[PDB]
RNA sequence: GUAAAUGUGAUCGAGAGGGAAUGAGCACUGUAAUGUGCACAGGAACGAGGAAUUGCUAGUAAUCGUUAUCUCAUUAAGAAG
């Protein structure tokens, strides 16, 4: 009899990278937008580097392709993506450029704000009252 | 615990360079303003602040200096001075701490007063 | 390319042969005039009967380039009906015009609810529908149970297109476009 | 239930005893008489096409139209 | 008048002069009546839209259409 | 030999006059004599607010000025361009000319 | 003759890039990968060899170009032929130019082979250049 | 900065629709950025709108772009074409 020798492979439901749970079911590039730190743009970028087809589904990789990953959102500057890709430049704290992902965006944020409020940084005051910063008209929209 | 630190370069050596070797630190925008030379106003704030770090001795405070030069960038050279920036109505006092790096004067001043209905 | 012969429909359908099978629509409805494609420019809107002349499945198409953001489509819509043919011919078996004819055939209501009352208050009585508003109000019907049927679900629209003609030439239940004619012809009696 | 990602043996073979006699058939109609997902439709109805047990009768930008072998056109 | 302005360089001893450029309303008045506001600037006029109307005849335009 | 004169006026029925003076001129010394080229009208247009303040209905008026034109190409000896050229003076119509 | 008009778009762009890529005339810019092609797309191209469609289609704007007998292109002209509808937040869509630096790349490369001249106001094509496509047709639409 | 809808092929599959508040940056205009452009992150309401209410009869309405038109150093989600 014949057979059809084009089916995916016995996928898993869903999978654990960067205590985040990305959906099996799902095509690898809307899938690692689950992650905070992975935009659309940026994934497409990693899964050329570790060299993924885009195609498969989540829950299809491997142990050794969710490391080449890993590696890959780690260290990027190691594997030629530039530092105008990544989230973090020229940081005030440390002169270098750094990629953030998970729970260490709202940190950092947090850390960076909270030391202009300890100086009186007008721009900070104002972010923790629930107002606009970047000249935008308060009147009309933007009520509640 | 460690030293201040402005992009990757120490409180000691920040404090000792030219105000063009501090440059290719600041943002985008106050790089231009430098690149764009400084106002007769400006020099005279300058001058005032590297004569009075020097003259300054002992534990008494030196006296305060005002500007209307709202949009100069804080500069390593006026660490420590009370400085009076004009609000549009008065010299409003402040002393640069080190964390003011990277910013404007006119960043650290209100001139319209905040609402409370 | 594919034809060196006469004029068919979408160079695929016969284009002849073709029966009204209802007196009191036969001057309204054009199945003479032979166009290989359903698009004339042909300017009969200005004149007094002149939008009875334009051919059937040109009022058709017309009838698609509707939900505001598809005005001015027309070419999307030859596009749509061309494939609901492929789809009607298919499973019919018949000429996929025949199907049209009978759809509009079935599906206008002959009779309906008006104002009469003039001299005092408004009071809602039946009234007879002429010949042109009956085919007027069928393709309108046919229209909305299409659009409204494909809005959130996973079907294609020219597949939709295809299951309501065939119940509706077939006069059956399951027509949108069906029902409605029944509802307004009772209504039409409840207040006679 | 949601839809799948798999045309599992079983599926795959009472399809093929299914889509003979059957007209036009189309992407929908894998994927709303049995549990497949329109990713999956399009995969397995071009493989058919290739092994000369459904045939092609339209592809007109994306929407695409197949026949089964008790099919049969009109006449002149 | 091109004004000219005196500037310091990063070393506070060094000077150059550069150039004020000529924009905005300061120098556009109204030929007519010296307003700052409405002034039709086409065709090298440089007068007001309530003046260009009692003069324009004068000047040869005419409403043809 | 050749001269390319140009009549150009914000006026149409002086051109129209003084062109048709200037033909009769030709035609009377019968040089092979031809009509004017009309040449493509220059248009200047301002668009502008009736009202002087900002009340009532917004009515706006467009001015267009029309420079009106017209091109003689003409074979002559340079004596009869030099005499010629004492018939191109107090004109409204202003008057340019070309030679090679 | 205007030799090039007798085979479709669709056909001859696609089976010229082969014969780029088997010979390398044409080499990537740097992060071809993850670059876009201009400031109004939203993502990176879908096809990893849109570098070579671009070397294939550059050469046909040149071919009609000649055929026509126009004045020669310009990398303004490329730059807006192009072009596409940028969006931008809670405004009216706008027109925007191609990137000119993926363009300038492959008329760098394309002189290096010898298939482009400069002259004073644009680029124009040389007799290998037009000999590689004549040879093509002839193949192609048999 | 010299159209866009649009035409063919691929793709995606029922919040991969949508781009609001915000981060550290990279440039431009300017006497001065607070204005504009760009890249990366982030991802709010909104699933077709109560009582009411506004134009429009044919190359019209609606859709789609564009202004060597006006404002204009730099700024159009405005008018006038
Ligand atoms: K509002
Ligand atoms: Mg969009
Ligand atoms: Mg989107
Ligand atoms: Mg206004
Ligand atoms: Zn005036």
């Amino acid at each position: 009899k014949l057979v059809f020798n084009n089916n995916p492979l016995p996928i898993q439901a869903m999978i654990r990278m960067f205590n985040t749970n990305i959906d099996g079911k799902k095509q690898i590039i809307k899938a690692l937008t689950t992650i905070r730190g992975i935009g659309d743009r940026l994934s497409l970028a990693i899964l050329r580097r570790a060299k993924i087809p885009t195609d498969k589904r989540a829950g299809e990789l491997t142990e050794d392709e969710l490391n080449e990953i890993n590696e890959v959102i780690l260290n990027p500057q190691k594997y030629d993506i530039p530092e105008w890709m990544l989230n973090h430049q020229n940081d005030p704290i440390d002169g270098t450029t750094k990629h953030l992902i998970g729970n260490q965006i709202e940190g950092t944020i947090r850390l960076w704000n909270e030391r202009g409020k300890k100086i009186g940084l007008v721009r900070a005051f104002r972010t923790s009252l629930g107002l606009k910063v970047r000249g935008q008209r308060t009147k009309s929209n933007g009520r509640g | 615990f460690k030293e201040f630190s402005y992009k990757g370069v120490n409180l000691e050596t920040l404090t000792s360079m030219s105000i063009s070797e501090f440059k290719e630190l600041l943002p985008s925008k106050l790089r231009r303003s430098i690149n764009r030379g400084f106002s007769a106003a400006e020099r005279d704030f300058i001058k005032k602040c590297i004569k009075a770090r020097s003259e300054n001795t002992g534990l008494e405070r030196p006296e305060q200096i005002n500007t209307n030069t709202r949009n100069l960038p804080i500069l390593p050279t006026m660490i420590g001075l009370q400085i009076g920036v004009y609000s549009g109505r008065d010299f409003m006092p402040m002393v640069i701490k080190e964390e003011m790096l990277g910013r404007r004067l006119r960043d650290y001043v209100e001139t319209r007063k905040l609402c409370t209905h | 390319t594919e034809t060196s012969g006469d004029i068919k429909l979408f160079g695929r359908y016969p284009y002849t042969d073709l029966e009204v099978k209802d007196i009191t629509l036969e001057k309204y409805i054009n199945v003479a005039s032979k166009v290989i494609l359903p698009h004339t420019s042909s300017r009969l809107n200005t004149k007094k009967f002149g939008r009875t002349k334009i051919p059937v499945v040109e009022r058709f198409v017309n009838a698609m380039m509707r939900k505001g953001r598809n005005n001015g489509k027309k070419t999307l819509a030859m596009r749509i009906v061309k494939d609901a043919f492929f789809i009607i011919e298919g499973v019919t078996g018949q000429n996929p015009i025949q199907i049209l004819v009978d759809a509009i055939c079935n599906s206008g209501p002959r009779e309906d609810s008006a104002r009469i009352g003039k001299g005092g208050v408004m009071k809602r009585s039946s009234v007879d529908v002429s010949p042109l508003r009956r085919i007027n109000i069928a393709i309108f019907l046919l229209a909305k149970g299409v659009r409204n049927s494909t809005f959130k679900d996973i079907k294609m629209l020219p597949e939709i297109i295809a299951e309501e003609l065939i119940n509706a030439a077939k006069n059956t239940q399951s027509s949108f476009a069906v029902k409605k004619k029944e509802e307004i012809e009772r209504i039409a009696k409840s207040n006679r | 239930v949601k839809r799948h990602e798999r045309v599992e043996d079983d599926i795959f073979n009472k399809i093929v005893k299914d889509v003979k006699n059957m007209r036009i058939l189309t992407r929908t109609t894998l994927s709303e008489r049995y549990n497949l997902s329109l990713n999956i439709s399009i995969k397995l109805l071009r493989f058919l096409e290739e092994n000369q047990i459904i045939k092609l009768i339209s592809s007109h930008r994306g929407s695409k139209i197949y026949a089964g072998s008790k099919y049969e056109p009109l006449k002149v | 008048m091109n004004k000219q302005m005196i500037k310091y360089n990063a070393d506070l001893e060094t000077t150059f002069t550069v150039e004020r450029k000529d924009f905005g309303r300061t120098n556009r008045r109204c030929r007519a009546c010296f307003a700052y506001n409405g002034v039709i600037r086409k065709y090298d006029l440089m007068i007001c839209r309530r003046c260009f109307r009692e003069y324009a005849g004068d000047i040869g335009f005419k409403i043809y259409d | 030999i050749n001269v390319e004169l140009r009549l150009l006026c914000s006026n149409k029925k002086l051109l129209s006059d003084l062109s048709n003076r200037y033909y009769n001129y030709l035609f009377q010394n019968s040089p092979t004599a031809k009509k004017p080229r009309v040449l493509q009208p220059f248009i200047c247009d301002v668009t502008t607010r009736k009202s002087p303040c900002g009340q009532g209905t917004a009515t706006w008026s467009k001015y267009k000025m029309i420079i009106h034109g017209r091109m003689f190409a003409l074979q002559m000896t340079h004596q009869m361009l030099k005499d010629s050229a004492a018939f191109l003076q107090n004109t409204d119509v202003e008057v340019r000319l070309t030679l090679k | 003759n205007t030799e090039i008009f007798k085979v479709r778009h669709d056909t001859f762009i696609p089976a010229l890039s082969e014969y780029l890529r088997t010979n390398k005339t044409v080499v990537p810019i740097k992060n071809f990968d993850i670059i876009k092609t201009s400031r109004g797309k939203e993502t990176s191209p879908l096809d990893i060899n849109w570098y070579y469609t671009r070397a294939a289609s550059i050469i046909r704007k040149l071919l009609i170009s000649k055929a026509k007998n126009e004045k020669p292109l310009s990398i303004v002209r490329f730059s807006s032929e192009y072009g596409c509808a940028k969006d931008r937040g809670n405004r009216p869509n706008k027109h925007v130019r191609a990137s000119k630096g993926i363009i300038i790349k492959i008329l760098n490369d394309l002189q290096e082979k010898g298939w482009v001249e400069k002259k004073e106001n644009g680029w124009t094509l040389k007799k290998e250049a037009e000999e590689v496509s004549k040879q093509l047709i002839e193949k192609l639409i048999n």
